[PDB]
């Protein structure tokens, strides 16, 4: 037997799906989400450490010129200077007064622990979705780990399941994105080979083991004081650190609809949003034939207390004439109201007692025991708490029913003001016909 | 000492190194849902108020002209019946007619 | 300075872009690509591979029966038969003419070469592109491999380049493909866990390394003949090998667009399709100052032979007069005709000459020699040869400039037409004054 249903994706609600066929009793299913995971699919772009600034020993040459030579190493630096006298502990270092010359130059190279302290800017594309669902029916109770695309097929108890896809092609993820540690930020970064000194993305490496690296950080080197050996360099600060100390809001505590982003690999869980598709392929093993179930007869329904909340704040009894005690398969038809129970024991005595949750002041829905089927109408009071710490067990639906009282204020207003049209428009038909023979 | 704002979908607060915490808010507001008609539609206005107020405004409406549509087409009526006896000269109006009808 | 323009994206197609700015001479750029990769983020859906039926030596127990239990396995089969009398060489097996009792059971597992053969399932989304371009001007010849995306920013010779986006999003990729040593194929697979026998994916691994395994071939059991010690088995071929023998055909002679397909990774090589637009930021030193560049003046230009060939069919000659010998860009202001020279040398002789190539029967364009321009207009004749081994090097352009002799004589027909009716009008309506003046 193949089926088909719509299931919510909110974590924790029971999901009752009802499943009936001719020659066999009704059977209801319980479905439910544990968990649900939001993957999406990361290329790299480029990663950024913490800069370290190398410059050796500066060459002094007494009574000589030196040159220095082009080298391709990120940001080199190099430069002569002309007309110095250094100076150390013991005397001067050179014996001509003023015909040395001293070369000086550094670069910069990525720092020694980039390895474990850097932030990586990846680029988002399409995502994929991973469930864990807990299934229930007769004496089967197993959860799986499925994924929500239409192509796994899961097998319960001999039962084929296929799931997805989901209904809502939604993702908390931009384009490009910025991976730190524990965080995810939605923020652009500049283009590879186009960095800007002092901001984030001063030295860009394709990976953490590259071998090249591109470096811009305003690097310029000064004339050595007079009576000195030195050499003195101005550098912007490493933007690294400025985009750590202002880095701004993490898009885990700006996520919408409170689902909870996790790295490593990233991902977003709990995602609340849309429904999902279930098709289902049932085995003749799991019904049971009309002959060998009870047959119900002359089944009524009434409500004894209904407080609206999301609590299970609803009591209603069920009277029933019976042949033989046994095991029947208890369902609500509608929305509006939502039951806790699957299965129900019906015995000779000829009353059951079941709750419920719903959320309209006045709730009217077709329940089913078994084969049989009632009504019921009830009038529900408001609750006085105001927070609760647990989520909503319940469907919203709010309108009530057309005989609830106030649809039958509404009924009745409408159909005194129908008469009294009626009643005009017919005396002024009478009064312009006979007008007319005239 | 802070406000926070708790709609019906929750809200979640993180404070220190804790765990995060969950608040939900209920369907609570004033007034009777089973009482006289004032008393339904300050509990529906208490539960959601534009929509309330809406809704009483368009009945209202709605209610008023029909009603006035009515009566005008009834005195239309009358006044059509009760026309031609006026330009006829002489004559008189029967006093069953100008009992059942208001007939000057 | 920085600039912009597109370039159609043949490979082995010269490219020839002007540059023109107040105050120094005109500079021409010649970008080339050499070779373009188009590849496919893929994620797994599994792999297959040919089969092993694993079955152990059946066990035979004289005047006993033995029953078995159900164990964790793929496909797993076991059966137990009663009434049985084995033989072997020597002789009976067991004193107990009917009291015997066999058992047997099978199942199936992959092949020991399943990790050197086997065939991925695999799922394409948006592709990213690679390019490998070179770039002449000046005395700077140099090739780089960028990315087509609008993000990598190259420097060459102290020119900053920046390719792409690219201005056709196709792909000739499937969204589901199956890939097997070195085609790939766009074919749709049975779902995960949905095999059927005989046919593609009747044995499924979530990958190369992984334990769990889902087969379904239809292993039945049959009983042995009398008087035998061996175990019948019945079952559907491996899907796999069929599969094989008639796959269809490769996406590696059906792609369209005349581009070359490649494994490892899954790759497209040379896919002819839309065009790169360029961005180029140009150093001030690069240029030549106008006052060191000579100066044309009385510029003419002839055409000698012209044929309209995917050659460079076509020979130019240019007079001028000059005041001093050097070397001037020379290009070509229009489409129809494309030029192969980019710097000419300039004498005082005043005659230089230069070839192109053509697609029009009268080409008419505007070439434009150092600072000045002149006018070309020519008439051309088809080649003879009506296959050649060589791609066109030539934009495809086939209207005719409209001083050509079809379009000359159009205009002169429409000409005399147009001119004997406004006689005609002319005369009714200076009849029709002439009668209303009456
Ligand atoms: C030796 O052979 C005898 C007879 O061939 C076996 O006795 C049989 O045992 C089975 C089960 O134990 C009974 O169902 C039969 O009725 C027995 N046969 C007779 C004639 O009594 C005996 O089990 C064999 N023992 C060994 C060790 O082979
Ligand atoms: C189903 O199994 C889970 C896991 O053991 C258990 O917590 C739960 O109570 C079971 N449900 C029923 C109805 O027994
Ligand atoms: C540019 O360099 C390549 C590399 O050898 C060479 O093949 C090509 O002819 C050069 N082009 C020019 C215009 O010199």
């Amino acid at each position: 037997y193949e089926h088909s249903t719509v299931m919510p994706n909110v974590v924790g609600f029971p999901y009752k799906a009802h499943i009936e066929r001719p020659g066999y009793s009704p059977l209801t299913l319980q479905m439910q989400v544990v968990e649900t995971s939001l993957e999406p699919t990361l290329n790299l772009e480029y990663i950024t450490c913490e800069y370290k600034t190398v410059v050796p020993s500066p060459y002094v040459k007494c009574c000589g010129a030196s040159e220095c030579s082009t080298k391709e190493k990120p940001d080199y630096q190099c430069k002569v200077y002309t007309g110095v006298y250094p100076f150390m502990w013991g005397g001067a270092y050179c014996f001509c007064d003023s015909e040395n010359t001293q070369l000086s130059e550094a670069y910069v190279d990525r720092s020694d622990v980039c390895r474990h302290d850097h932030a990586s800017a990846y680029k988002a594309h399409t995502a994929s979705l991973k469930a864990k669902v807990r299934v229930m029916y007769g004496n089967v109770n197993q959860t799986v780990d499925v994924y929500v695309n239409g192509d796994h097929a899961v097998t319960i108890g001999g039962t084929q399941f296929i799931f997805g896809p989901l209904s809502s092609a939604w993702t908390p993820f931009d384009n490009k994105i910025v991976v730190y540690k524990d965080e995810v930020f939605n923020q652009d970064f500049p283009p590879y080979g186009s960095g800007q000194p002092g901001r984030f993305g001063d030295i860009q490496s394709r990976t953490v083991e590259s071998n090249d690296l591109y470096a811009n950080t305003a690097l310029k080197l000064a004339r050595p004081s007079p009576g000195m050996v030195h050499v003195p360099y101005t550098q912007t600060p490493s933007g690294f650190k400025y985009w750590l100390k202002e880095k701004g809001t993490a898009l885990n505590t700006k996520a919408p609809f409170g689902c909870q982003i996790k790295t490593n690999p990233v991902r977003a869980m709990n995602c609340a949003v849309g429904n999902i598709p279930v098709s289902m392929n049932l085995p003749d093993s799991a019904f049971t034939r009309i002959v060998e179930a009870p047959t119900i007869i002359d089944l009524t329904c009434t409500v004894a207390t209904c407080t609206h909340s999301s609590d299970f704040g609803g009591v209603l009894t069920l009277t029933y004439k019976t042949d033989k005690n046994g095991d029947c398969s208890v369902h609500s038809h509608s929305n509006v109201a939502t039951l806790q129970e699957a299965t129900a024991k019906v015995k000779t005595a000829g009353k059951v007692t079941l709750h419920f949750s719903t959320a309209s002041a006045s709730p009217s829905f077709v329940v089913s025991l078994c084969s049989a089927r009632a009504t019921c109408s009830a009038s529900c009071e408001p609750p006085k708490d105001h927070i609760v710490p647990y989520a909503a067990s319940h469907s919203n639906v709010v309108f009530p029913d057309m005989s609830g009282t106030a649809l039958s204020w509404v009924q009745k207003i409408s159909g005194g003001l129908g008469a009294f049209a009626i009643g005009a428009i017919l005396v002024l038909v009478v009064v312009t016909c006979i007008g007319l023979r005239r | 000492e802070r406000t926070i704002p708790v709609p019906v979908d929750g809200m979640e607060y993180h404070w220190g190194n804790n765990d995060p915490v969950r608040l939900w808010s209920q369907l609570t507001t004033e007034g009777k849902p089973h009482g006289w008609p004032h008393q339904i539609v300050q509990y529906y206005y208490g539960l959601y108020p534009a929509a309330t107020v809406s809704a009483v405004v368009g009945m209202s409406l709605l209610a008023l002209i029909s009603i006035f549509a009515s009566c005008y087409m009834l005195v239309a009526a009358r006044s059509k019946c009760l026309t031609p006896y006026a330009l006829t000269p002489g004559a008189a109006v029967p006093w069953t007619l100008g009992i059942l009808c208001c007939a000057p």
